[PDB]
């Protein structure tokens, strides 16, 4: 999931009230990779949102088609969100 | 061989040297060669996705005047692909880059998306709001859409070429 | 449990999925035969009557094969 | 496209160093190796290093050639000491996870252009 952008070493004396205690610290800077999320979560959401706009190009009188499209897009987005919440 | 999803093909035994911060050390190594079993993912993931894409393409053979039927059909096919993709990716490790099955699922999902867009484009040019009566020789009636007529060839053909390229690249 | 290879449960679920898929394809065939090839001619009821018998019988045969081969 | 550019000398009377820079893909997890091909069309394994910095060598060049890797620069170097006339050959830089291999050329999916090395006495 991550890539180590940088690592640092620092030595310092923590000045505690009793006295100065030595300390070393090894830090890593981790950057998360988005190839996971570009495919898993962003692309289906974007394409479902795009599909939701197909209702605008259907005639107003075609109530069943437009309603089914819109509400099933709502259901698909709910499914995506819920299962994403479970997996993540 | 207590392996479920792998086949232990064999072992390769070797020896080498590692130069660490404290000195050189002899390191004796073995390498167990494993190959994954593919039948599970064929039956559970690839083949339902293929049949769902085939379903999404079957919409082109319905009459253009069945607007609610084709609309529900395409959008529910998109929902089915969403469910299949979620179930498929539940059974993977959380790697960053894209696996082959991820690409297959994405391509199939794009195919069903394009099928629904194709139906929308076909419906945009539909003139009459009634289908063929059943006892007329062509009152006027809607002609069969050219978009549908050549999509029936273009979509299965493109899916077949993609399948051939995919199953030649990896196998 | 996650056992990544084919099992009897997988075969049964696959067969049932194929059956429902074929029923949907059957209606698609009926619709194409009526509205698609119909203008050119000038029986879909025959296709429906055939399906009503074949689908239950084929499913029963599939169940018999499954419940004999595995039990 | 993934490329493995190779650098180093070709003529020595002797010590030499043949470097290999990889571009197009990160080979941190892959086993980077060197192969030799003398005239007559036989490829010979020379050395290899894995992700664990573990060095494998061929018997013919054990204790003579030293293989090292720069994981930050994504490169592999082969230091050749004690060259003899029979070492004249084309040296190939290879990378790839070692499946059924680590000593077989078939296990490596990436190869370099090669570098000709000659030794004269
Ligand atoms: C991740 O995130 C963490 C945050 O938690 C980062 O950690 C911190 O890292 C930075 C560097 O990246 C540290 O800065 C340095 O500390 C050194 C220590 O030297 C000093 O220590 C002496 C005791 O041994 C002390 O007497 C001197 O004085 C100062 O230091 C004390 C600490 O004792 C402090 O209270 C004051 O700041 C005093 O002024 C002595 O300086 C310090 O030298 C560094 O400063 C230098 O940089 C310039 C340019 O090089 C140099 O010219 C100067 O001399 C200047 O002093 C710097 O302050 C910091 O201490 C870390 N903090 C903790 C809590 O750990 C980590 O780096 C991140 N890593 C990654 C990979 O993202
Ligand atoms: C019009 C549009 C056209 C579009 C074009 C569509 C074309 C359709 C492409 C299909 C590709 C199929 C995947 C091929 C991948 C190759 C996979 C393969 O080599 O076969 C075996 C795996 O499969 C398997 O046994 C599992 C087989 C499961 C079979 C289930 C029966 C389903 C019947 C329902 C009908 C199916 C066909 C429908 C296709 C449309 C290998 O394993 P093997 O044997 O060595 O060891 C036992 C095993 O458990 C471990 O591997
Ligand atoms: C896959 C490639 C698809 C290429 C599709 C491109 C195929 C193509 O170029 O055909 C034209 C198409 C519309 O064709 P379509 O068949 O739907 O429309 C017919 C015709 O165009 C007239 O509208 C009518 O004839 P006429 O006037 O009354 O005589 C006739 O009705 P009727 O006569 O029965 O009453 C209509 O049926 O419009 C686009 O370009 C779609 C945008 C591209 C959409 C791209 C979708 C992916
Ligand atoms: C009107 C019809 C309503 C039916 C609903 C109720 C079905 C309940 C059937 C009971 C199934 C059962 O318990 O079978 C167990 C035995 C094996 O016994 P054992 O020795 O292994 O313990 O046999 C087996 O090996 C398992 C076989 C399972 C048989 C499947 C029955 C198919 C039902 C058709 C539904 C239309
Ligand atoms: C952003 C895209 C949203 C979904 C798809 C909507 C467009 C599908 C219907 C096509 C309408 C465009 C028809 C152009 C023909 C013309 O020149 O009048």
């Amino acid at each position: 999931q991550f890539s180590i952008v940088e690592h640092r070493l620092v030595s310092r004396n923590v000045v505690f009230a009793t006295g100065a205690y030595p300390r070393l610290s090894l830090s890593f800077r981790l950057k998360r990779n988005i190839g996971y999320f570009i495919l898993q979560t962003y692309m289906p959401s974007i394409l479902i949102t795009i599909l939701s706009w197909v209702s605008f190009w259907i005639n107003y009188d075609a109530s069943a088609a437009r309603v089914a499209l819109g509400i099933t897009t709502v259901l698909t987005m709910t499914t995506i969100n819920t299962h994403l919440r479970e997996t993540l | 061989s207590r392996l479920n999803q792998y086949d232990l093909l064999g072992q390769t035994v070797d020896s080498g040297i590692v130069q660490s911060s404290t000195g050189e050390y002899v390191v004796m190594t073995t390498h167990f060669h494993l190959k994954r079993k593919i039948g599970y993912f064929v039956i559970q993931t690839y083949l339902p996705c293929i049949m769902t894409v085939i379903l999404s393409q079957v919409s082109f053979w319905l009459n253009r005047e069945s607007v609610p039927a084709r609309t529900v059909f395409g959008v529910t096919t998109v929902l089915t692909m969403t469910t299949l993709s979620i179930s498929a990716r539940n059974s993977l490790p959380k790697v960053a880059y894209a696996t082959a099955m991820d690409w297959f699922i994405a391509v199939c999902y794009a195919f069903v998306f394009s099928a629904l867009i194709e139906f929308a484009t076909v419906n945009y040019f539909t003139k009459r709001g009634y289908a063929w009566d059943g006892k007329s020789v062509v009152k006027t009636f809607n002609s069969v859409s050219k978009i549908d007529r050549l999509s029936r060839i273009a979509f299965p053909l493109l899916f077949g070429i993609f399948n051939l390229v995919y199953w030649a690249t990896y196998l | 449990p996650k056992i990544p290879y084919v099992k009897a449960i997988d075969m049964y679920l696959m067969g049932c999925f194929v059956f429902v898929f074929l029923a949907l394809l059957e209606y698609a065939f009926v619709n194409y035969i009526f509205f698609g090839r119909g203008p050119q001619r000038q029986d879909v009821n025959a296709i429906d009557r055939w399906s009503r018998i074949v689908f239950p019988f084929t499913f029963s045969l599939f169940n018999l094969v499954y419940w004999l081969y595995y039990v | 496209q993934v490329q493995l550019q190779e650098s180093g000398g070709g003529l020595v009377q002797g010590s030499l160093r043949v470097s290999c820079a990889a571009s197009g893909r990160t080979f941190t997890t892959y086993i980077m190796a060197w192969f030799r091909q003398a005239p007559g069309k036989e490829r010979e394994f020379l050395a290899a290093m894995d992700q664990g910095r573990i060095q494998y060598y061929g018997d013919s060049v054990r204790g003579r050639f030293t293989i090292s890797r720069d994981y930050a620069k994504n490169s592999v170097d082969l230091q050749l000491d004690g060259l003899r006339p029979e070492d004249t050959a084309v040296y190939y830089c290879a990378a790839g996870a070692g499946f059924w291999g680590l000593r077989t050329a078939s296990s490596y999916h990436y190869w370099g252009q090669g570098t000709q090395v000659t030794v004269s006495s």
